[PDB]
């Protein structure tokens, strides 16, 4: 992560939807980071777990992505991710990310849009 | 093809078994998984034991042989006594032959320790069944066979160690009391011969593996053998010299010497005292010459973790702490043992510096024992001056935060004792550690925090005068440190530590009002600092100072115009303006503590009125608008304001209790109307949006209002003093507002907090509102039961609160159950037995308590129809449900209470407290006493549930158990013997005669 | 570099829950009793390179015990688990320890008191002394709050690699691919998203 600028850092819990069990499954808790590649100017979400530092999210903030509310939460977003490489081979996921407060979640949405617009260039 | 081993119609293919096992142990993913299921089914086949001798002879894979011995172990432990004598002798000879054979082949002995140890354990399982009564020559033959080979001699020490563990260490749960006593006496009788063999090997043994296996068995023997085998032979000297010098034997030897230190020993014998001293002297001399000197840096060594160093240092800590806790007084009175005493302690000082929390705790328990003795024992402290000085530094440098409750407690108590023994040395070490924070040499957040916790821990140990000079020096120093530090992170850390220390020295604060005021005013300034942790620390320090100094806020101090509580309240809006809601509540909670100090009723009510001014005005304006327009509640932001008003009421009620009543009176009627309004909105939202509505922030916000209203009322009623007012003013409107709302909501909208509130009401005023208890039962009983009577997992909060409610109704207002119709009373008895089958221990315990209390309640009624009908309907259901949970193995945490309940039920019949016959007519002779019939019913019930038991076993069990219906510990013993016998075939019925 | 780790302890102590949290990051709330053993590879990235645990998560319930000590053969390390909210589970620690060491005499073993997140703790700190004379490491853990959840593995890794300064490190993070959402599966994604938005996130009261 030495070739990337940190645009935004926030504590978050990340979930992935399991369509089979029809339930949200925690994927990790830790620092969610918007990283700007200094060669391509491409902004990714990289999220690592507390203590193990294992990757629970690694994907481009695609301009097509849309943050939607969850019915249960005023401090979360759900969005479809076409290609996440946290577990290795790129996979499609339905993700949910929850923050400490409505304020953190709105701030995240603001940064995620600013990142989408950097990724349009 | 792997599944071929499961087909027993054909003879077993050993090569196929060896592939499955290989695939299981060395395979991966799908293959490993399928091999696992197959091996499990093979092993669990009740005829698989017949294949064991075939597998042991013809298998190449030692893993296969391991699994074969597990199959044999299942047969030996469970069904051995069904086998003909000749077949048992066959298996015995086969197993002994496989052991001796594997030992005689040097390559197998060396490389197959797994299989040999499993074989030895299999043999010990045969000895538990057969020895000595059906195998008197076992020990003579073992002793004989030991001189034939070093491998067999070594392996025989493994058999004897396992035999000792099985008979003395692990027998309590796994054998009947009679069988355990028999095997203990049997080993005791043959021990003189076993010891001779162990002593010979130790005296003349040349092989390290043999010597270690012998010392491993000795460690097991020391748990039970008499002291004379250690003290009246050469063995103490061999342990404390020869075996400490070689590092093969040193760890096992240190563990033996720890156990030697615990032997039961005569107290009045100078020769034994000298031997106890001598083995300690020998062991410490071998450590100092062969391992490390007293000066060695054990922290560094442990950290490096070379080979077995960490285990050896842990074993050394255990040996020194165990011997010294028992024997240091032997070393204290004689000048020639002074150096040995202080060397042993100096090693403990060096062990106490190791960075290993669990080792530190072991040494801290010893230091606590020592410094407590120095605090009380005459003419002892002067011996340990230099040990104590070093220990002060080790404790101060290792102080943890008070949130780590047990460790902080132990460390505080050690440091308090040490501070008493030499206050000057403690003060100097703390001041000089503070100087190394100020000069930067040792500066870090962790270090200034650690020092602050240490300084705080010793509050109250110094004289008021010494304390004053000390506190001033520390605050002066921490303030200098504050000014000197750059950036708000460093300043926040030092500020937090100042607040921490100040909060731990209330005696200083109470004698220095001018300082206390400055502290409070500074805490108020810090409540405007949004820098993380500062507001939370300011609020925590405020309430902590208030709890301790509250009287100083309620009196007019000389040179003040008013009591400081009035000054706090007047400026409360401005003080609290930048706090998060939970910090505001803590602040109001702290003011409530102060106001409760004012015992003039008129002045207290006035302060309470002034304190509640802001939430009462916000409340009043909300109610004006809320009453004018019902729709205003829908607004997310109003819901948050309402909930925070109620939470402020809860916070003040929490500290004021009975004194809160006038404030509860001011809001009570509109609060219950708000409860109903909020309830309609939740009902409206669930209808319009579905069950999903209950997950929405809007509905969770409304539910929060209902839960905080219930929490406020339970908080007041649990501390209320005027119960007449509770019954006359609060209870009727509460029941009207909550009971029907609970009953007429869908299960997912029902608040378990209603049950919790109702429990507090019945607890406090249940005796004064018999019709109110009936109404509670009728509203919540059948509908809550229907939420929780489908599985053990749905609605866990309701499940817990439901049984707490039935428990308290059954204690305080048992009349409400008499008012239930018979069908509803049956559901109640069903509900109790349901609680018994719960794996949830909150439910199960309430279940068993309700059952106990219900018996007592029915017993109290005496000889009337309700009692008689209850026994005829439910006595045998309770007896059999209790036997079911005692025997099924899924409810072992309830064992004690299940036994108590069974004893009480059985004893009712013995004490003739059941008037009607429990048997229906023509089932038995019409004269027959309930006492005789109980035994007949129990024999029949046990016979069906446990058909492998003989009639003799059940009758002997029941004869013992019934006679012990007054003696709970003996009763429990009989039950435990029965739980052993039901796991096997052919249990001895004379076991129930144990005494 | 892979090591066989055996996880033993009473039913319902949190063995499967702890491993799953480590495997996927999820907290399984439901109790589905393990049948015999579940084997899962678990990899950590260290300053000394990747370490792999072949985790043998064994059944705690006697009735689902399967091969029992059969699972312990060639274990290089072990975790004994109890539940600090259930006294019987601590009472049983010596029984699991016994069965384990009879098969694996000289292996590093961590004793773990799980469920320290629960306020009503039944096995107090003062009571937990079994590890001392058996040279077990001990940690309070919570699979639910993640309190000390990395400690059992970091300790075992230090013992198995024979490096006391071994640290978990951040796995280097490959640049994620740019892809365009397929017009054919565009309709499909809208459906899956609708279901996920109308299912509530668990534990909405938690700090995250
Ligand atoms: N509060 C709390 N619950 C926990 C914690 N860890 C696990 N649990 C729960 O406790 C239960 C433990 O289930 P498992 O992890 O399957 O138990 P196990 O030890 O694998 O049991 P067996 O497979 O039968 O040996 C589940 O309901 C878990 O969600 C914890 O740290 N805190
Ligand atoms: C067993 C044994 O092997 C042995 C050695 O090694 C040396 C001296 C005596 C003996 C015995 O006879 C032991 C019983
Ligand atoms: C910093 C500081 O913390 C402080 C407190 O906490 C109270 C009174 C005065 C001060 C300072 O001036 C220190 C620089
Ligand atoms: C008490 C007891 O319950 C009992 C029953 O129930 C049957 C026969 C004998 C007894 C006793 O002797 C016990 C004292
Ligand atoms: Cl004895
Ligand atoms: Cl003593
Ligand atoms: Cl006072
Ligand atoms: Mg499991």
């Amino acid at each position: 992560e030495e070739d990337e600028e940190v645009l935004y850092k926030v504590r978050a819990k990340l979930f992935r939807f399991d369509a089979d069990a029809k339930e949200w499954k925690e994927r990790g808790t830790g620092d969610c980071k918007f990283l700007k590649n200094k060669k391509t100017n491409k902004v990714r979400i990289l999220m690592r777990r507390d203590k193990t530092l294992k990757i629970c999210a690694n994907h481009i903030i695609a301009p097509e992505y849309t943050l939607k509310p969850n019915v249960g939460s005023d401090r979360s977003w759900v969005y479809a991710c076409t290609a996440d490489i946290a577990e290795g081979e790129a996979e499609a996921f339905t993700f949910a990310i929850r923050f400490g407060s409505k304020e953190n979640a709105d701030k995240f949405k603001e940064e995620f849009e600013k990142a989408q617009e950097i990724n349009k260039k | 093809s792997m599944e071929g081993i499961l087909d027993f119609s054909n003879d077993l293919d050993i090569a196929l078994l060896d592939q499955v096992v290989s695939t299981f142990y060395q395979g991966e993913g799908v293959q490993q998984k399928q091999a696992q299921e197959i091996l499990t089914k093979f092993q669990d086949n009740p005829d698989a034991w017949e294949k064991a001798d075939q597998i042991l002879q013809f298998s190449t894979n030692p893993q296969s042989k391991f699994i074969a011995l597990s199959i044999l172990d299942k047969l030996i432990t469970r069904k051995w006594k069904l086998l003909p004598n000749d077949h048992r002798i066959g298996i015995r000879n086969f197993v002994v032959g496989m052991i001796i054979s594997m030992c005689q082949d040097d390559e197998v002995f060396k490389t197959q320790k797994n299989l040999i140890n499993k074989s030895d354990l299999t043999l010990v399982q045969i000895l538990k069944q057969e020895w000595p009564q059906n195998w008197p020559e076992f020990i003579p033959e073992l002793i004989g066979s030991s001189s034939s080979s070093v491998n067999v001699c070594e392996n025989n020490m493994i058999v004897l160690k396992l035999l000792s563990e099985e008979v003395f260490d692990f027998s309590a749960e796994q054998m009947t009391q009679a069988k355990a006593l028999h095997l203990k006496n049997s080993m005791s009788k043959e021990f003189e011969q076993i010891f001779k063999l162990c002593f010979q090997v130790l005296e003349q043994g040349s092989s390290s593996s043999l010597i270690v296996a012998t010392l491993e068995s000795l460690l097991r023997y020391l748990h039970w053998i008499p002291y004379r085998y250690i003290y009246e032979t050469n063995i103490l000297e061999l342990l404390s010299t020869k075996f400490m010098t070689s590092p093969d034997t040193r760890a096992i030897t240190l563990k033996c010497l720890t156990e030697v230190s615990n032997l039961k020993i005569p107290q009045d014998n100078d020769l034994i005292k000298r031997q106890t001293v001598l083995f300690f002297q020998n062991t410490l001399q071998q450590i100092a010459t062969s391992v490390m000197p007293v000066t060695a840096d054990l922290k560094a060594t442990y950290a490096n973790a070379n080979g077995n160093d960490q285990s050896f240092l842990q074993d050394l800590a255990m040996f020194l702490t165990t011997y010294l806790a028992r024997n240091r007084a032997l070393l204290e009175s004689d000048e020639s043992l002074r150096e040995l005493l202080l060397n042993a302690h100096q090693y403990l000082i060096q062990l106490s510096k190791i960075e290993e929390r669990e080792l530190f705790k072991t040494t801290l328990d010893y230091w606590h024992n020592l410094v407590a003795d120095l605090f009380y024992e005459p003419l002892k402290k002067h011996i340990y001056e230099e040990i104590c000085s070093q220990l002060r530094l080790v404790i101060i440098e290792n102080m943890v935060r008070p949130e780590e409750i047990q460790l902080y407690k132990s460390e505080r108590e050690v440091l308090v004792y040490l501070t008493h023994l030499n206050v000057i040395d403690t003060e100097e070490i703390m001041i000089s550690k503070l100087a190394r924070q100020i000069d930067g040499s040792e500066w870090s957040w962790h270090n200034i925090n650690t020092l602050s916790w240490a300084i705080g821990s010793i509050s109250g140990t110094m004289s008021e005068k010494t304390e004053k000079r000390f506190v001033v020096t520390v605050i002066k120093d921490l303030l200098g440190l504050c000014e000197q530090k750059r950036g708000k992170d460093n300043k926040a850390v030092v500020a937090r530590d100042i607040m921490y220390v100040v909060g731990e020295y209330p005696r200083f604060l109470k004698a220095h009002w001018n300082f206390l005021r400055t502290v409070i005013l500074k805490l108020f300034e810090f409540m405007h600092e949004t820098h993380e942790g500062v507001q939370d620390m300011a609020c925590d320090t405020f309430i902590k100072i208030v709890q301790k100094c509250k009287y100083h806020f309620v009196i007019q101090q000389p040179r003040e115009s008013e009591p400081f509580i009035q000054t706090i309240i007047r400026d409360i809006q401005k003080t609290t303006a930048d706090l998060q809601p939970q910090q505001v509540h803590t602040f109001y909670k702290a003011c409530g503590i102060i106001i409760s100090e004012e015992r003039s009723v008129a002045e207290r009510n006035r302060l309470l009125s002034d304190l509640m001014q802001l939430p009462n005005m916000a409340w009043d304006t909300i109610v004006e608008q809320s009453t004018a327009n019902p729709t205003l509640l829908l607004d997310s932001e109003t819901v948050k304001i309402i909930a925070n008003i109620i939470k402020t009421n809860v916070a003040v009620c929490t500290s004021m209790g009975a004194d809160f009543y006038p404030q509860l009176g001011h809001i009570y009627y509109n609060m219950l109307q708000l409860y109903r309004a909020v309830s309609s909105m939740i009902s409206t939202q669930v209808a319009a949006e579905g069950l999903i509505a209950t997950k929405t922030p809007k509905v969770r916000g409304l539910r929060t209002i209902k839960k905080e209203i219930l929490k406020l009322v339970e908080t007041y009623i649990s501390k209320a003093r005027n119960l007449d007012d509770v019954v006359k003013v609060l209870v009727e409107p509460l029941l009207n507002a909550v009971l029907e709302d609970y009953m007429n909501n869908v299960p997912d909208a029902r608040d378990a907090e209603v049950l919790n509130c109702m429990t507090t009401v019945v607890e406090k005023v249940g005796h004064m509102i018999p019709q109110g208890v009936i109404l509670i039962l009728q509203s919540v009983f059948e509908c809550t039961l229907d939420m929780i009577n489908k599985d053990f997992t749905e609605y866990p909060e309701h499940r817990v609160e439901f049984y707490k409610l039935l428990k308290v109704i059954n204690e305080k207002s048992f009349a409400a159950f008499l008012e239930l119709p018979p069908a509803a009373f049956k559901l109640f008895v069903d509900a109790i037995c349901w609680a018994f089958k719960h794996n949830n221990r909150d439910v199960e315990v309430n279940g068993l308590q309700i059952a106990l209390d219900l018996v007592k309640n029915i017993e109290r009624m005496g000889n009337v129809p309700f009692a008689n009908e209850f026994h005829k309907n439910y006595f045998f259901i309770f007896v059999s449900e209790t036997f079911f949970v005692l025997t099924d193995s899924d409810h072992k945490s309830g064992f004690s209470k299940q036994a108590l309940l069974l004893m009480k039920l059985i004893s009712l019949v013995y004490d003739n407290k059941i008037s009607v016959p429990l048997y229906q007519e023509a089932e038995v002779p019409q004269g027959t006493s309930n006492q005789v019939y109980l035994s007949q019913y129990l024999a029949n019930m046990l016979s069906n549930a446990f058909p492998h038991l003989t009639s003799e076993q059940i009758a002997s069990f029941l004869s013992a158990l019934t006679k012990q219906c007054k003696d709970l510990v003996v009763f429990k013993g009989t039950l435990r013997d029965f739980l052993v016998q039901i796991k096997e075939v052919g249990g001895d019925p004379t076991d129930y005669l144990f005494a | 570099v892979q090591f066989k780790l055996v996880l033993v302890g009473d039913g319902g102590t949190g063995k499967t829950t702890f491993v799953k949290r480590h495997l996927t990051g999820e907290f399984e709330k439901k109790y589905v009793a393990t049948l015999g053993v579940e084997v899962h590879p678990l990899v950590f990235h260290t300053n000394r390179g990747p370490i792999k645990f072949n985790v043998w998560d064994t059944a705690g319930l006697e009735k689902f015990g399967g091969l029992r000590d059969g699972y312990y053969i060639q274990a290089q390390c072990a975790i004994i688990m109890f539940d600090v909210t259930s006294r019987v589970t601590y009472k049983n620690v010596p029984n699991w320890h016994r069965d384990l060491v009879r098969v694996c005499e000289n292996i590093p073993i961590v004793l773990c008191g799980n469920k320290v997140d629960i306020k009503d703790r039944k096995v107090k700190a003062k009571s937990i002394v079994f590890h001392r004379k058996k040279n077990l490491q001990y940690y309070d853990i919570s699979a639910k709050s993640n309190y000390n959840f990395e400690k059992p593995f970091l300790w075992l890794a230090r013992k198995l690699i024979g490096d006391p300064n071994l640290e978990f490190v951040a796995m280097p993070a490959a640049a994620p691919p740019e892809v365009v959402m397929d017009p054919a599966l565009a309709a499909q994604y809208e459906h899956d998203l609708e279901v996920a938005q109308t299912t509530a996130l668990p534990d909405e009261d938690d700090d995250l």
